[PDB]
């Protein structure tokens, strides 16, 4: 099974440098061509670099001179050195392996988010969102978690650590004054609450933050 | 140079029906010896792009027959027969035969389902937050269709326009619905000068707004 895993992502200052890693496994690392493709905010996709089996390296124009692709044959690692970073380089970077030759990007990693900004790393504050009343609730109740004032992206939300998978809406983060804010709602059977415990577990890798907030019914 | 145009940006389609994405290049993709390196990719919300078709009409392993590619020269076409809910996402075509390899702008496939009204819920500021001197009032408008929805905020009868931030999800492969959150943030101080907090959901599924609210009236 082919498998690619990026890393090295994170917050970088304008003019800075960063070197990403793509841990390959499941195939003969030097047989196929490898590539980096980034995705800006507007879902825009842009090829960034490629290293062919021969050792040749090709680059786009918006990048030539600042980015460098290379591979550690023995260790099975694909790297992308990025220099003279500009806010425009902010994106999700994926490494992918061609199917064969240069016919198509058949395998992609999960990607690693690179943010270019002068802004400072900031942990999110997690606040519970529980029904303040109960005027006419059905066999379903909606709870949630407000996650605000954090930077940079991404952030991860989950309920009861995976147990509560279905009936969950985690809304995309909105930026405001160099700070992201996001919410997540979870809807479960009204009978299993407060009966059962519902907790949202937020994580924000950039600040090594990991928090769990239990949802308690609001008293008067 | 090499430019790639994808039409249309968004494409509504019913389950069981067919859809067709168009991709136009800026020169004959007549390689140098045979095939054309035109490719089709799908990126489902929250996931990575994945290969659907390569070399104009070559189905990649694991890809259903429903998907088919074709075309030549400057016009290429991705066709999707008997569409399923899982097929929703953003479709991209890719040019790699020329330098530099490039991606079309993309196309979002939307799924036409039954008109569905939103389930609205409102939440006052937590106590934790109020201690920090802040007050956010959250309102969830979950599982509705079509996407177009409008939320208006009202404080003690009057409507509030500032301090409101909205956010919409992508279409859910699950039930083909969309969800949205509207957040009203105020300072603990100002927040405590009013009693009635209301969010109204205006959607095509009704002539009158779905209204939820709470009063800081004791409880």
């Amino acid at each position: 099974e082919v498998k690619l895993v990026e890393s090295g992502g994170g917050l970088v200052k304008p003019g800075g440098s960063l070197k990403l890693s793509c841990a390959a496994s499941g195939f003969t690392f030097s047989t196929y061509a490898l590539s980096w493709v980034r995705q800006t905010a507007d879902k825009r996709l842009e090829w960034v670099a490629s290293i062919v089996s021969g050792g040749n390296t090709y680059y786009s124009g918006s990048v030539k001179g600042r980015f460098t692709i290379s591979r550690d044959i023995a260790r099975n690692i694909l790297y992308l050195q990025m220099s003279s970073l500009r806010s425009e380089d902010t994106a999700m970077y994926y490494c992918a392996r061609e199917y064969y030759g240069y016919v198509g990007l058949a395998y992609w990693g999960q990607g690693t988010l690179v943010t270019v900004s002068a802004a400072k790393t900031t942990p999110p504050s997690v606040y519970p969102l529980a029904p303040g009343s109960a005027a006419q609730t059905n066999s379903m109740v909606t709870l949630g978690c407000l996650v605000k004032g954090y930077f940079p992206e991404p952030v991860t939300v989950t309920w009861n650590s995976g147990s509560l998978s279905s009936g969950v809406h985690t809304f995309p983060a909105v930026l405001q004054s160099d700070l992201y804010t996001l919410s997540s709602s979870v809807t479960v059977p009204s009978s299993t609450w407060p009966s059962e415990t519902v907790t949202c577990n937020v994580a924000h890798p950039a600040s090594s933050t990991k928090v769990d907030k239990k949802i308690v019914p609001r008293d008067c | 140079d090499v430019v790639v145009t994808q039409t249309p940006l968004s494409l509504p389609v019913s389950l069981g029906d067919q859809a067709s994405i168009s991709c136009r290049s800026s020169q004959s993709i007549v390689h140098s010896n045979g095939n054309s390196y035109l490719e089709w990719y799908l990126q489902k919300p929250g996931q990575s792009p994945k290969l659907l078709i390569y070399k104009v009409s070559n189905r990649f392993s694991g890809v259903p027959d429903r998907f088919s590619g074709s075309g030549s020269g400057t016009d290429f076409t991705l066709k999707i027969s008997r569409v399923e809910a899982e097929d929703l996402g953003v479709y991209y075509c890719f040019q790699g035969s020329h330098v530099p390899p490039t991606f079309g702008g993309g196309t979002k496939l939307e799924i036409k389902r039954a008109d569905a009204a939103p389930t609205v819920s409102i939440f006052p500021p937590s106590s934790e937050q109020l201690t920090s001197g802040g007050a956010s009032v959250v309102c969830f408008l979950n599982n509705f269709y079509p996407k177009d929805i409008n939320v208006k905020w009202k404080i003690d009868g009057s409507e509030r326009q500032n301090g409101v931030l909205n956010s919409w999800t992508d279409q859910d492969s699950k039930d083909s619905t969309y969800s949205m959150s509207s957040t009203l943030t105020l300072t603990k101080d100002e927040y405590e000068r009013h009693n009635s907090y209301t969010c109204e959901a205006t959607h095509k599924t009704s002539t009158s707004p779905i209204v939820k609210s709470f009063n800081r009236n004791e409880c």
